[PDB]
């Protein structure tokens, strides 16, 4: 299949801070990574489809940036309301297989 | 001991359109054809220069592999020296050619219930294609002494019409994927060997 | 307004059969599949495998190969994830999510299936 | 979408006719089949590839042609020849019209 | 399947005007070069006049020979094709047949309207 | 303008020949020329589109090439009910003008 | 020698299920592929169901799908279609037919007399 290796699992920022996010794969799957973002005991939901490009009902200050194999997901400004542990779900090849979470906590 | 990519051309999401065939330039191989011999529903297993069976101890050089989406009539001329739509002013394959070409059935991934218009073919070109070349020379016929600058209609004619693929057609007209491997053995020392 | 409800939680036993419904509302049924994602508590996400909504044939991952069943019936708009001979180590939380024939990214989801079995 | 019409559906013959059965395609298809179905049984087939013939039937029929249009020719057609010829090509879901061949 | 319709056999006197008009059905309006042609036994087959696609302005182009006497104006809302001819002579006589397209595929053709003149 | 010369009014085959409809232009046109053919008591078809390509619902006995300043068409194994007018037609500048008519009998 | 005759059809009112047969006799079953071609009463054929060789493969018309399940026995060298929520559209003769090759891509050789499958009362 496709590994998804999401270092850091996990990330102690504070309020008002620009974070970035990691999801490097193993083999090469081109722009075709989505993310997501699941809270505490809910269904997740969709942030970024193909990598880069955006959806409507997410705030637009959610950005995705990197292509070929390495993509980080940068989103400034973090607020209160963004507590949760976020995906990948690469859609390339077969299996689809999704990241081992990245938990997104406040200081 | 790097088994080579079969599994990133095999089974994949989206084969690109006959049009524009992807060549992946398969090397450095300790290559299993164990793993795609071992399927029933292969539609065409047809091989040229090799037999199917002994693949396993035949080293050569460099292996590509192509790959697109045509009709299940038209996997008719993906053979040396058969011509029509698509061997003619899409992929032409000598009549030298010592590879296999492999074909599928897949309906339930590569078509909606409403027409999927993301597969293009080429209607025509000037000359017939040398074999082996992909041309995405997306220009208007010009076909008369007016200029019409891109926007076609009357004597402009756009040389990509669009496959539809609706599952209620039929089980010429459903999407059949097809692998080309191709063998070859230009005067290097010996790379692909299982 | 396009949602996709499901069951309410299970608690079986060992050996059991379990029968998992995943209605759609409001969308054509026949314009996209339904991908079958397990979570289990604890473990990020797996794709066992989608079905196509028109056709009714499943594909399933060669982790859950046997021992699991997409079934699909089109008079009432629902898939199932019908498993035979449950076992221990899948206490799990099922979903449903409705992810296109020509993308594959899972847009719209349901609320969660709960199949915790026991003695 | 595939849609085969024949042209017409019931043709006159006589002991010495030479005749002429069209199948159109919409499509462009590459071969084309033709069956017969005498009233009673069941259909047999005749012709596969639009030139060759089944095994058992006398050199009277003969088909050519490609791209959107087939035709099967009879030369010489006598008095065995009196019942349906369905043309059907594997991509259609459907078979032609059918066009019957009543003796004159 | 695709079919024309088209109307107006008549007779006038020289120096009169007719206009005829081209309902269409089973096929997109919005995107065909439909023309017109005009047969006669002492003529052969000759060119009348064009109206082209929605994308290019709905471009018009006229047979030389009847330039200004003629006009076409199309729509796309009720699937019709309008073509006013005026002040003619015994030079128009004859059958207009009326196109879908010409020199390309899609080539259906209508059924002619038995137009002459006194 | 551009005239074309259709020198032939009348040509006369029977069944199993070899037909030559011939059509002559004015000058040079690339490949616009259109091939059409009428049965009599009814609305012309189309036989051929820009000179080498034939036309979808119509056989492969009407066949018919040729680049330059002139053109021809062929047919080969006429039938009984090939029997009917032809025409050629050029649509290189928008003065478009038909060739003349071509009456087939069998001997 | 290849024949094949059929069993099983008969009379059902609307909603109901059957199972048709084929019972296959002088060829080997196991490299060639067969379907079923229905023949309503205004004689004019067209198809229902089309496996492939191995079995793996199964074709239906959008008409029809998910309600025709074809099937294909190895163990005992038989053939089976079941049908299943019936309209007033299914009344037609069915015929049990072989075709060439290892897919149905080939042409359909060898017929079977057919079972009559009249949806009445
Ligand atoms: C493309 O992906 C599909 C998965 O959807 C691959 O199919 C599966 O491939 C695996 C590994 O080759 C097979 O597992 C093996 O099964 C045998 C028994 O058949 C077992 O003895 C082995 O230990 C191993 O577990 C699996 O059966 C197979 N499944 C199917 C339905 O084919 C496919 O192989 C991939 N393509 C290529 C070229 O690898």
């Amino acid at each position: 299949d496709i590994v998804l290796t999401q270092s850091p699992a996990t990330l102690s920022v504070t309020p008002g801070d620009n974070v970035s996010l990691s999801c490097r794969a193993s083999q090469i799957i081109s722009n075709n990574l989505h993310w997501y973002q699941q809270k505490s005991h809910e269904s997740p939901r969709l942030l970024i489809k193909y990598a880069s490009q955006s959806i409507s009902g997410i705030p637009s200050r959610f950005s995705g940036s990197g292509s070929g194999t390495d993509f980080t997901l940068s989103i400034n400004s973090v607020e209160t309301e963004d507590f949760g542990m976020y995906f990948c779900q690469q859609s390339n090849t077969w299996p689809l297989t999704c990241g081992s979470g990245t938990k997104l906590e406040l200081n | 001991t790097n088994l080579c990519p079969f599994d990133e051309v095999f089974n994949a999401t989206r084969f690109a359109s006959v049009y524009a065939w992807n060549r992946k330039r398969i090397s450095n191989c300790v290559a299993d054809y164990s793993v795609l011999y071992n399927l029933a529903p292969f539609f065409t297993f047809k091989c040229y220069g090799v037999s199917p069976t002994k693949l396993n101890d035949l080293c050569f050089t460099n292996v590509y592999a192509d790959s697109f989406v045509i009709r299940g009539d038209e996997v008719r001329q993906i053979a040396p020296g058969q011509t029509g739509n698509i061997a003619d002013y899409n992929y032409k394959l000598p009549d030298d050619f010592t590879g296999c070409v492999i074909a599928w059935n897949s309906n339930k991934l590569d078509s909606k219930v409403s027409g999927n218009y993301n597969y293009l073919y080429r209607l025509f070109r000037k000359s017939n294609l040398k074999p082996f070349e992909r041309d995405i020379s997306t220009e208007i016929y010009q076909a008369g002494n007016k200029p019409c600058n891109g926007v076609a209609g009357f004597n402009c004619y756009f040389p990509l019409r669009s496959y539809s693929f609706r599952p209620t057609y039929g089980v010429g007209h459903q999407p059949y994927r097809v692998v080309v491997l191709s063998f070859e053995l230009l005067h290097a020392p010996a790379t692909v060997c299982g | 307004q396009i949602q996709l409800v499901q069951s309410g939680p299970e608690l079986k036993k060992p050996g059991e059969t379990v029968k998992i419904s995943c209605k759609a509302s409001g969308y054509t049924f026949t314009d996209y599949g339904l991908n079958w994602v397990k979570q289990a508590p604890g473990k990020g996400l797996k794709w066992m495998g989608w079905i196509n909504t028109y056709s009714g044939e499943p594909t399933y991952n060669d982790e859950f190969r046997g021992r699991f069943a997409f079934s699909l019936e089109t008079s009432t708009i629902t898939a199932y994830l019908k498993i035979n001979n449950l076992k221990n180590e899948d206490t799990a939380t099922y979903f449903c999510a409705r992810g296109g024939n020509w993308d594959w990214y899972f847009d719209v989801w349901g609320a969660g299936t709960t199949v915790t079995v026991s003695s | 979408q595939i849609v085969l019409t024949q042209s017409p559906a019931i043709m006159s013959a006589s002991l010495g006719e030479e005749i002429t059965l069209t199948c159109s395609v919409s499509s462009s298809v590459s071969d084309m089949h033709w069956y017969q179905q005498k009233s009673g049984t069941s259909p047999k087939v005749f012709i596969y590839s639009t030139s060759n013939l089944a095994s058992g039937v006398p050199s009277r029929f003969s088909g050519s042609g490609s791209g959107t249009f087939y035709s099967l020719t009879i030369s010489s057609v006598e008095a065995e020849d009196a019942a349906y010829y369905y043309c059907h090509q594997w991509s259609s879901w459907t078979f032609g019209g059918g066009t019957k061949l009543e003796i004159k | 399947e695709v079919k024309l319709e088209e109307s107006g056999g008549g007779l006038v006197q020289p120096g009169g005007s007719m206009k005829l008009s081209c309902a269409a059905s089973g096929f997109t309006f919005s995107d065909a070069w439909m023309d017109w042609v005009r047969q006669s036994p002492e003529k052969g087959l000759e060119w009348v006049a064009q109206i082209r696609r929605k994308a290019n302005n709905h471009a018009t182009y006229y047979a030389e020979s009847v330039k200004g006497r003629f006009t076409i104006s199309r729509d796309d809302s009720k699937s019709s094709v309008y073509l006013q001819m005026n002040s003619l002579r015994a030079e128009d006589t004859g059958i207009y047949y009326c196109i879908r397209g010409m020199t390309y595929a899609m080539d259906f053709w209508g059924q002619g309207t038995s137009v002459t003149v006194s | 303008d551009i005239v074309m010369t259709q020198f032939q009014k009348f040509m006369s085959t029977s069944v199993g020949d070899r037909v030559s409809i011939t059509c002559k232009a004015s000058q040079n046109v690339r490949t616009a020329v259109a091939w059409y053919q009428q049965k009599p008591g009814q609305s012309p078809k189309a036989m051929i589109y820009l000179a080498s390509n034939r036309h979808r619902g119509v056989p492969d006995r009407f066949t018919g090439s040729g680049c330059g300043t002139d053109f021809t068409l062929t047919i080969s194994n006429v039938q009984c009910e090939d029997l009917a007018d032809y025409f050629c037609l050029q649509h290189r500048n928008y003065p478009l003008t038909f060739g003349g008519g071509t009456k087939l009998e069998i001997k | 020698e290849v024949m094949l005759v059929e069993s099983g059809g008969g009379v059902v009112k609307p909603g109901g299920s059957l199972k048709l047969s084929c019972a296959a006799s002088g060829f080997s079953f196991s490299t060639y592929a067969m379907s079923w071609i229905r023949q309503t009463p205004e004689k004019s054929l067209e198809w229902v169901a089309a496996i492939s060789s191995g079995g793996t493969n199964t074709y239906y018309p959008g008409s029809v799908k998910g309600r025709f399940t074809i099937s294909r026995d190895k163990a005992m060298n038989t053939l089976y279609l079941q049908l299943s929520s019936l309209r007033s559209e299914d009344t037609a003769m069915y015929y049990c037919v072989r075709h060439s090759g290892n897919y149905v891509d080939s042409v359909m050789d060898y017929w079977g007399q057919g079972t009559s499958v009249t949806v009445s009362s």
